[PDB]
């Protein structure tokens, strides 16, 4: 561990001797690309959580169940440990308190707290743990509750993108091998017609998220005073143990949030791998949109080569068909 | 081993002795996924139906109704009956969520 | 008769994944 936050200070340490390691005018292109989706998706911004929320109570409630979820029944339990619970049922003691203090923490606070970290010795691979300030413990939770909800209710994210709440990954595989299997002649191959199925990583996706560009991009879905508190958690201090240092590059990805903003980059980088015009062709009409994997009509799916998309948390899953020309012509590109 | 079925057991006449073979294997009590997921879009769309015809009856869908479909459909036959499950609705995202879960 | 277990490769011939599977009563 020691070695690892050695070598994430120095990563940090050459990214704020280079600077912003994307060039602005890719920049621009993003934001552009970004802007162009979202309108044609006709997007409705996020708007601050108004006081008056209709649900606003039952996501705190949903948000300290989460929080309790972590703390099973147990009497290891010390001053920070019983500090949390305490504060936890504090909150479900007086809900509106709670809305008003996080409400309060959104449009203000924006220097927080140092975060230590502990490491999973998976055996193959190690990953970081983030222990938050419980006061931004809740704050963040809710705040998650309520961004997923209404970028739920809104439709921000299109089909392909996935874990979604409908199906579990066991279905998500029978649903791909299925919408595979149901394409259009998809198995015949007297023409020399090549079937493509491609699947990646996202290299590096959480570490090489520049903060600033992603506020630009986050300010336009949400209201720019919650981008920027959101923006302003991932620029603090870690530590852990002794050594301790403020990260600005990566984000803290163990926020309670981390979620929709990787959720939300991977729409970006989405737009970037699909094309304006073949992500709209797989998430259809604003009015209509299509499910899982499906077109509005079979015209439409055998435009392109990219017949099916998926994106898990950071992975891709590609499945193209090519004609004998099509193959060629990006063979000998 | 047939040795350890044996069991002994005493009473006033004297001592009686009885005799009951392999274990059951946990994957014979798990149904497959291809069978649960079949299951779950036959007893959804039978839902739907009974659904539809109850709000013609504009009565709520009863325990005893959708009892021959208790356990089946991925999202559970049994979670139209909990008590939260108003409040559930409102819990959005919940899988990622859980999957960031092993991340704090 | 030794009491290690024994890798079910080979001996699940006459059992599907699912036989025996049952599902609960309402409660």
């Amino acid at each position: 561990t020691r070695l690892y936050l050695k070598a994430e200070q120095e990563r940090q340490h050459n990214y704020l001797k280079d600077g912003p390691y994307i060039t602005a005018e890719e920049a621009v292109a993003v934001y552009t690309t970004t802007v162009h989706w979202l309108e044609s998706r006709r997007f409705s911004p996020i708007p601050f959580p108004p006081l008056s929320y209709k649900h606003d109570t039952k996501l705190l409630i949903l948000a300290l169940e989460r929080l309790k979820e972590a703390y099973s029944v147990k009497s290891r339990l010390n001053q920070s440990q019983r500090e949390e619970l305490g504060l936890i049922e504090q909150a479900y003691d007086n809900p509106h308190e709670a809305l008003s203090r996080i409400k309060r923490h959104l449009l203000t606070q924006r220097a927080f707290k140092e975060v230590g970290i502990e490491f999973m010795d998976l055996y193959s691979h190690l990953v970081p743990v983030y222990d938050v300030e419980p006061l931004e413990k809740i704050t963040d939770a809710y705040l998650d509750q309520y961004l997923w909800y209404e970028a739920d209710k809104r439709r921000l994210f299109p089909p392909w993108i996935k874990p979604a709440d409908t199906e579990p990954p066991p279905l998500l595989v029978y649903k791909w091998c299925q919408g595979i299997n149901n394409l259009q002649d998809v198995w015949e191959t007297s023409e020399g017609e090549c079937n493509v199925m491609l699947e990646s990583r996202f290299e590096k996706m959480y570490e090489k998220i520049d903060l600033t560009l992603l506020n630009r991009l986050l300010r336009l879905i949400v209201d720019h005073n919650i981008a920027d508190y959101m923006t302003a958690k991932n620029n603090v201090v870690i530590n852990y143990k002794d050594m301790n240092h403020t990260n600005s590059y990566g984000i803290i990805r163990g926020l309670q949030f981390a979620s929709f903003i990787v959720q939300y980059y991977g729409l970006v980088m989405d737009l970037l791998v699909l094309g304006l015009h073949r992500a709209s062709e797989m998430a259809g009409p604003p009015q209509m949109p299509n499910d899982f994997l499906s077109f509005q009509d079979i015209a439409t799916e055998a435009a392109h080569p990219i017949r099916l998309f998926c994106r898990y948390i950071d992975r891709i899953h590609i499945f193209f068909r090519f004609t004998a020309d099509e193959a060629r012509d990006l063979i000998q590109r | 081993p047939q040795s350890d079925l044996r069991w002994s057991k005493q009473t006033d006449v004297g001592i009686t002795h009885f005799r009951s073979q392999l274990i059951p294997n946990l994957y014979r009590y798990i149904q497959p996924w291809e069978s649960e997921f079949i299951d779950s879009q036959r007893v959804w769309a039978e839902y739907a139906l009974k659904r539809q015809e109850a709000i013609a009856q504009n009565r709520r869908l009863t325990l005893e109704d959708l009892e021959d479909s208790w356990d089946r459909g991925i999202p559970r036959i049994n979670t139209l009956f909990q008590k939260d499950r108003h409040t559930l609705a409102y819990d959005k995202g919940w899988r990622v969520r859980t999957d960031f879960k092993q991340y704090q | 008769p030794t009491g290690e277990v024994l890798s079910l490769v080979g001996k699940l011939e006459g059992t599907r994944m699912g036989d025996k599977a049952q599902r609960t009563k309402p409660q």
